[PDB]
């Protein structure tokens, strides 16, 4: 009954995510599940301090996701 | 009073099979072309004669 | 060696461990029972508020929406 | 449009049969791959699979679909017996060939 | 499925404005919406909690963090609401 | 003003015209006698509760002249404006132009293709591709409109030819292949491949209210059994793909020699069984089938004749025509999107002019630009009403406007009036 | 494409230095080495350690079982 | 869930060998229970019954919370309560002081 | 759930989790307490009347509802 | 289920304290399976605000902290399935 989210429009694009405690992150979307857990390649950190830290291939749980922002035109 | 009737489909199939002599083998109104009531009324109003039709 | 958390909680039941909650307080006790829903029951535990002892309370049932994690020793 | 209905001459044939009166169809797409496996649930079946494709009353019911009035009905009113022309189709259709002159008149 | 989700699917293509749990107000044209409240929106004017006005052209809001949405006023003649 | 009873409010149709993304301009065409006006009748009966077909005659709601009623053919292309829901439940505004299919009235179609953006071509499943269908494919492609094809009269594969299921599938596939060939002969664009896999081809029977694509029949499966992604299940009900009942999967090879294709196994044989149990077995096994499909009929509804009962059973089963709305939304552009090739092809002076870029946005305020192509008479025949589309601006009742004729230029300024 | 549970399976194959973020806890993060998961994303860590943001005192945690309803980001190093 | 059966008596075997059995002794032996709940309150009383959602019924309870001035703990008596199960930190069987 | 079928078209007040006030005509509801309210006004505490219109409220942020006014004609 | 227990206690003057600290004194009318409580004769004392009178109240069942029942309720014959 759990329908997957239509994130086909945002595949392989540069998007910035907002997380719970005023947190911010960026990177390339690579896939999803029907629980909106997101895999992100080339993940740079970009906290509220102002310094940028690349990590790589990461997984964000969907419960702390606030908003998606497509920097590249989809 | 014997006014209305309704049957079943094998009954209608059998009564259609028995009556095959008094019926035509037509399927569509591509027959009677220029040989129906309206063409006969048109030939009536124009005072012409269809070949096979009335005068 | 794939060790899932469910045989971890159904295998080491009885060892003196410490659970740590969402509020930051810590319960030292040995695990009595645990279900598939991951509610937990531990006996004769002790209360550390930020590492500092507060008092004696007893044996504790802990619920899913209160726990942070479960570590050993 | 030309009704292309074909009459049934053998009761032992299936009702849906490729009659050789019909001209043959001269035989010869983005299909997805088998590995992205779409699995249906177990109790999902095609519709009406318990009923057969045809019964004994199917071809007769199709033949009565193109029958003249009243043989295409299944309910109606009774008519008084002098108001049923049994010969109206005969002189309404056409003249058969080879009839004498007085028959055409 | 109930009535408000069908009203949400009816408001696609028009201009709606949503406020989420982070106090941010996003106004613009709703593109897509599902049974759950995952809303894909475009041409977005953004009002933060402090008051900064931003322009974000592709936004995808998770339905869990949403407080509420504000719909157009001509949907009171929609068929499912009558 | 007085109006018949309609399932939607008229204020909703008044407020839906303001959004040019939810409007579609569609022209229905095809060869003579392939089922255009009866499909329009089915849409009108879908939108109006009080308009019903007679049990013996066709309705012909959009044949309003007496010449069309005495000849039985279409003479004048007639417009209609309705609001229809799709599969997902969203309401859409349709402007539908019914054009005649006779060849000598082909000028009635060219006046209809000027004021519209998409083409729906009706093809008889029994006869196939004919003369005027082949001419209208060329004429609709060269006028740069989107093309979708609906295959009407599929019950002539069932109740007239009495044709086997895989042979009817081969007939439908041969029709679709000939349509793809006639598309590819005149087009230079390779993205015009028509197939039911793309949601581009519909199947219909106008006489008994049958209309489905793959997605709508998959939605019927999803409403009957549940927990099935219908948009993914509809992607594998066409072509050489087979259901393997042991693994419950879709494989491209034959499990047995008696294995049928997926379109035959899941769609076409239930249609044969519904029509067969209505026609041949109304007396013995029809209540068992109607109890199995979840359809309840009144006892007076069971005593009808065979053709209205078959129309009633197919109308209770299939219901609203959501697949046609899905096709016309997915594959026919809105006038906000498709305004640029319309201005590029139909407006003198090119789209690169100053007014062409203003008309390419479909701006409801600004310069008023309208193009009237058709003239309709009243009941008395003393005055005419113009009929066209509004390219830009907003026209108002009582507004003084300027009428420009076909001999007008900027140099002359003679063929003009206020 | 990549789904996240196959990448968690790749993480337990690689036994990488997985740093986990937390829901509503912007300061306190945990380094660890993953072993196994479940259907609700409960995660065991072999050698976990605690790193704050204002204090930054690394304390030993050992093999922990961190729940699914607390985690935010599963990043490496 | 891989157990779709209608004869579902695992939730009371949950109440016997599982974690929730702590409450059942306080159903059967009728002991005193102490409850720490989400806005920092301490509820001491006697629970009658409960469910898998820990929706409990309590009787003859004293519940305390502190106020800040500087934090002083106040108490009040309630004869009978219904307590929703997501509104708790912990449930505590009080030990045998003797 | 006919107690909300009795509440149809009433001018009702709605209290959020943060303490704000949504006053609107009760048009539609569901099982997750998602509200369709037409001609809505927001009250917060300094008091101000903030006109909204047609509001789709999510059930996760609604605490309690009460009735203020009769349905208009 | 104890929530099915809660709909057997209609027309009783109980109080409800929610997760915001708001207290409601009133006669209970309707209980849903998700504990959606429909109340009448409402004395609503909100935390750090003034108590008010209300005629019909509708509390969503998630935000309930606890209930308080009067002294004269025989629950020993009401917890029978
Ligand atoms: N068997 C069958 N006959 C149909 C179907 N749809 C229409 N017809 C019949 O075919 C005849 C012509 O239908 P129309 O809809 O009038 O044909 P048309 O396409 O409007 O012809 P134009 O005037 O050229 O537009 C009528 O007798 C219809 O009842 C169908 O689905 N099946
Ligand atoms: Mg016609």
């Amino acid at each position: 009954k759990a329908h997957p989210p239509e994130l086909k429009k945002f595949m392989d694009k540069k998007l910035s995510l907002k997380l719970n405690g005023g947190r911010h992150v960026q990177g390339i979307l690579r896939g999803f599940d029907p629980f909106m857990n997101l895999v992100i390649d080339e993940c740079v950190e970009m906290a509220t301090s102002g310094q940028q830290n690349n990590i790589g291939m990461v997984v964000i749980r969907g419960n702390s996701i606030i908003m998606l922002e497509a920097l590249e035109r989809v | 009073t014997y006014q209305r009737w309704q049957f079943t489909l094998p009954m209608m199939s059998t009564l259609y099979r028995l009556a095959n002599q008094l019926l035509t083998d037509l399927v569509d109104d591509n027959y009677f072309y220029l040989f129906d009531l309206k063409a006969f009324f048109t030939s009536k109003a124009l005072n012409m004669a269809i070949p096979g039709g009335p005068k | 060696l794939p060790l899932n958390p469910k045989p971890f909680l159904n295998g080491l039941t009885g060892k003196p461990v410490m659970v740590k909650l969402k509020w930051g307080m810590e319960y030292k006790g040995y695990l009595v029972s645990v279900d598939g829903y991951m509610n937990m029951q531990l006996a004769n535990t002790e209360e550390y508020i930020d590492g500092a002892l507060s008092g004696h309370l007893g044996e504790v049932l802990i619920r899913c929406n209160n726990v942070l994690y479960i570590r050993g020793v | 449009p030309n009704v292309v209905f074909i009459k049934t001459e053998d009761p032992d044939l299936p009702a849906f049969y490729f009659d050789p009166l019909i001209n043959p169809i001269s035989h010869r797409e983005p299909l997805p791959d088998d590995d992205e496996e779409f699995e249906l649930p177990e109790f999902v079946e095609p519709f009406l699979k318990d009923t057969p494709l045809y019964t004994d009353n199917t071809a007769n019911g199709i033949a009565l679909l193109w029958a003249p009035r009243p043989f295409n009905l299944r309910s109606g009113r009774t008519r008084r017996a002098l108001d049923i022309p049994l010969v109206k189709n005969w002189y309404r259709e056409h003249c058969p060939a080879g009839q004498p002159v007085k028959v055409r008149v | 499925i109930g009535v408000p989700i069908k009203v949400l699917h009816e408001a696609e293509g028009h201009i709606v404005t949503c406020e989420t749990n982070t106090g941010e107000v996003y106004r613009g044209k709703l593109i897509e919406a599902e049974d759950n409240m995952n809303c894909q929106m475009s041409n977005i004017t953004v009002t933060y909690r402090d008051g900064r006005v931003a322009q974000l052209e592709q936004v995808y809001i998770r339905g869990s963090k949403i407080r509420f949405l504000i719909l157009p006023d001509m949907l009171k003649n929609a068929p499912m609401l009558k | 003003q007085t109006l018949p009873v309609t399932v939607y409010e008229m204020d909703f149709l008044a407020d839906l015209m303001d959004n040019s993304e939810l409007i579609r301009n569609v022209t229905l065409c095809g060869h003579l006698h392939h089922g255009k006006t009866c499909f329009v009748d089915c849409l009108i009966e879908q939108t109006h509760p009080e308009i019903r077909k007679r049990y013996d005659q066709d309705l012909c709601y959009t044949d309003i002249l007496f010449t069309e009623q005495e000849r039985g053919v279409g003479i004048k292309s007639t417009p209609v404006t309705v609001v229809l829901p799709d599969t997902k439940g969203k309401s859409y505004l349709f402007n539908i132009m019914d054009t005649p299919g006779h060849v000598n009235f082909s000028d009635e179609v060219t006046a209809g293709l000027r004021i519209s953006d998409g083409v729906v071509l009706f093809i008889d499943a029994a006869e196939g591709v004919m003369l005027n269908t082949e001419r209208l494919i060329k004429h609709a492609v060269q006028e740069r409109l989107a093309v979708t094809v609906c295959i009407n009269k599929i019950d002539r594969l069932i109740l007239e030819l009495k044709l086997p299921p895989t042979d009817a599938y081969y007939k439908l596939r041969h029709i679709v292949d000939e349509v793809n060939g006639l598309i590819s002969m005149y087009s230079t664009d390779e993205n015009l491949i028509l197939s039911p896999l793309l949601g581009n081809v519909c199947f219909s029977s106008s006489q008994y209210s049958i209309c489905f694509t793959l997605g709508s029949f998959a939605k019927i499966y999803a409403d009957t059994f549940g927990d099935i992604n219908y948009q993914e299940f509809a992607k594998r009900l066409w072509g050489d793909i087979y259901f393997n009942p042991k693994t419950r999967k879709f494989t491209k090879k034959a499990p047995t020699s008696s294995s049928q294709r997926s379109f035959v196994e899941f769609i076409l044989e239930p249609l044969y069984k519904i029509l067969a149990q209505v026609v041949g077995d109304v007396d013995t096994s029809l209540p068992r089938t109607l109890d199995e499909l979840g359809i309840h009929l009144t006892k007076e509804e069971l005593k009808l004749n065979i053709r209205p009962l078959l129309r009633l059973v197919c109308k209770k089963f299939f219901g609203e025509f959501t697949g046609f709305v899905d096709m016309c939304v997915q594959h026919i552009p809105s006038p906000k999107v498709g305004a640029k090739p319309k201005i590029e092809h139909t407006y003198t002076g090119g789209v690169d002019s100053d007014l062409g870029e203003a008309m390419s946005d479909c701006d409801p305020d600004g310069p008023l630009m309208c193009h009237t192509t058709k003239m309709y008479s009243t009941d008395d025949g003393v005055q005419f009403h113009a009929f066209g589309r509004v390219l830009s601006g907003t026209i108002h009742a009582g507004q003084p406007v300027k009428v420009l004729g076909e001999n007008y230029t900027l140099e002359d300024e003679e063929d003009s009036q206020i | 494409m990549v789904q996240p549970i196959n990448l968690i399976f790749r993480y337990l194959q690689n036994r990488s230095r997985i740093q986990v973020w937390l829901y509503e806890q912007v300061n306190m993060r945990i380094e660890g080495c993953i072993i196994g998961f479940d259907e609700y994303m409960n995660l065991v860590l072999d050698d976990a350690e605690e790193i704050h943001s204002k204090t930054k005192s690394r304390k030993q945690l050992g093999r922990i079982m961190l729940k699914g309803d607390n985690i935010t980001l599963l990043q490496s190093v | 869930e891989m157990t779709p059966e209608e004869l579902q008596k695992r939730e009371e075997e949950e109440f016997n060998t599982g974690p929730l059995s702590v409450l059942t002794q306080s159903v059967k032996n009728n002991t005193q229970v102490l409850i720490n709940c989400r806005n920092n309150k301490k509820l001491l009383g006697r629970v009658k019954a409960f469910d898998r959602h820990c929706n409990m019924v309590l009787e003859n309870v004293k519940e305390m919370w502190t106020e800040v001035s500087k934090p002083v703990n106040k108490d009040r008596y309630i004869s009978k309560m219904f307590l929703r199960g997501d509104s708790v930190i912990v449930v505590l069987r009080n030990p045998l002081i003797a | 759930s006919s107690k909300m079928l009795q509440h149809i078209d009433y001018r009702m007040r709605c209290i959020l989790q943060d303490g704000r006030i949504f006053i609107g005509t009760f048009k539609a509801f569901d099982k997750h307490m998602n509200l369709i309210l037409c001609d809505c006004d927001e009250f917060r505490k300094r008091e101000e009347k903030r006109v909204l219109g047609l509001v789709l409220l999510r059930g996760e942020n609604l605490v309690s509802m009460t009735v203020e006014g009769p349905p208009p004609k | 289920k104890l929530v099915r227990f809660l709909m057997k206690l209609s027309h009783e003057t109980v109080t409800i304290e929610l997760k915001n600290g708001t207290q409601v004194h009133g006669t209970i009318t309707g209980v849903d399976v998700s504990m959606n409580t429909h109340l009448k004769a409402v004395k609503m004392t909100l935390k750090n605000r003034e108590p008010v009178q209300l005629e019909t109240l509708s509390i969503r069942g998630n935000n309930i902290r606890y209930f308080i029942l009067p002294d004269s309720l025989p629950l020993d014959t009401l917890l029978v399935d």
